């Protein structure tokens, strides 16, 4: 399964890298190490996150504490092959929600 | 005025609810119930907020151009560079 | 297993809770009162929180001696004392 | 394909206790959990390892959300990789019922 | 009717003060003058208070925001004359409150 | 010496409120919000780890169950049926 | 540059736990707890914000319904009872 | 000595309603409520500002707690000292029922 990010996320990746790694760059290559590794998981198990059509119908959400990727699969089917994956926003949830669920 | 529902709780809350009642923090079940159902209503704005901002934070990159795959190496070093202008 | 009770709740609320459950949020205005009264035994635990602290620092200043007036005038003249050793 | 897939009793327990509590006035919401509970193990069974590591509850734990349920289970062995000769689902939690910071 | 403080409760406003003052004197000052007052008002009113008897049978409150004075009436009857209160302690709720009530 | 000082990075957006805030005289200094806001989240925090002892305090009690079994949803269905009496 | 630096102080306790949770690798610098915490306490100020606006609707609705009039609890009781049928 | 006491036309439907929400199942409850909200508002006509001051309601808002209600009212003039002609209280609270971070 082919795994790919929007624009906006790779900005959010960046984004989340320099606020942490401004004083603690051994923390921004954690949090770097932790989203891939949970990014290559989500790629051979494409439906492990949970749908979330109250935001957008072919919403999913996977947490990655304290990040949320929220992502689509592509078809947006429950059963059968997918041909990718996209990431469409990594969300801190300590910075933008009350809850995660 | 007044509406008057029958519902299902667990009985582990009905045992508080009760030896809260007892102990006179509250005059019945009901008094309780409406605090909890009041919090609520908050909370569910507040969950509301929630699904409001992550639609908002969807749709932004939904609108952002052709998704593409990420080098995480190539990434780091290029988020370094944004750290050092 | 499950403890059925009668229950008086706002016109308000009660309408809230139909909302919910129409929309899909909930299958059940008993499912949201579980929720509800859920949150509120943690709300009430903090509740607890707060008596207990009150009650410690209260007990402590029953037990600290003899109480004197207070001359503010004289007091921000210690407290400005206090801030430099 | 598809790996071994047990509950434990107490998970067992969970399954009837959820649906008795709604199914008390609404059968066709218990109905509905559990087509919902079916679908989300019958999932687990062929992607075994699709439930996020939770070490911080116990060293294999790994939990697998349903809304409003929390499907906590593990894989034997405890691996990232490799064959799975089964899943057990230890408990399913009800989010609303048990949790503070969730549902 | 007589005002007396508990010698914590003295201790209780010299550490608020010293604690905003190490930062913002004028503050600090504002807070002893908010105080103050609230205790003269209190000196008149000794009732205006809430009874918390969940406390400490003779314990009452009454707010000054962000802080609370815990006090009591003696005698601590509901109606009559009182021949004085007692400040006993005055707590910061931002530092030791989930809630107020 | 009833603090400590400690240099912090927020968010510009929060920084902003911050002294929003202080300006409109809900606050003295900056200092103040993030003591109540530490204090508020040092509960949040406790919830959360009362989350984490209750998860494992469940995962426990259903590891000391038994043999786990494959369950036939179709024969649970009419299991708690009857349950339902 | 999407962080602005402050000094702050917190209570010794405080610092204390924040420390405790940073080494616990709960969190990888104090920093993150305050922005996790502010953002908390600026809906803590909203839902507040929204009591005040709430008690000024409910006051300007009372000064809105006409001439003020003395209550005779007793006959209060009666109409109260009646209304209840 | 006691000054004038009204109450807005609203206050008063707070009352009914009050008595009405908690005597549908408990009378004894009800006049409870009663009793303690007349002896706070008798206190009350006896020592007319013994409310806190809440300008950031309205300017001459005074708030008494009587748990868990909150009376909101003013005095006319809305003075620090000297005479005070009467008291109005504009509306009875249940903090359970309106309020966020009270009750
Ligand atoms: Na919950
Ligand atoms: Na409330």
């Amino acid at each position: 399964v082919r795994l790919v990010w929007s624009p906006t996320a790779k900005a959010d990746l960046i984004d989340i890298y320099v606020m942490i790694g401004s004083e603690n760059i051994r923390a921004a290559d954690r949090y770097y190490d932790q989203l891939e590794a949970r990014a290559l998981q989500l790629a051979d198990q494409p439906r492990m996150g949970v749908r979330r059509p109250d935001i957008r119908p072919s919403a999913r959400m996977l947490v990655e504490a304290p990040f949320v990727l929220l992502y689509e699969t592509v078809p947006d089917t429950d059963d059968g092959p997918v041909e990718w994956v996209e990431i469409v926003r990594v969300v801190d949830g300590r910075r933008d929600l009350n809850r995660l669920f | 005025n007044v509406e008057k529902m029958s519902v299902a709780v667990t009985p582990q809350q009905a045992a508080v609810m009760r030896e809260a009642v007892e102990a006179g923090e509250y005059a019945t079940a009901s008094e309780i119930v409406r605090e909890a159902v009041r919090d609520w209503l908050a909370k569910r704005e507040l969950r509301h907020d929630d699904i409001r901002r992550l639609r908002q934070l969807w749709d932004e990159g939904k609108a952002s151009g052709r998704p593409e795959p990420v080098d995480f190496d190539a990434l780091r070093k290029e988020a370094r560079q944004k750290l050092t202008e």
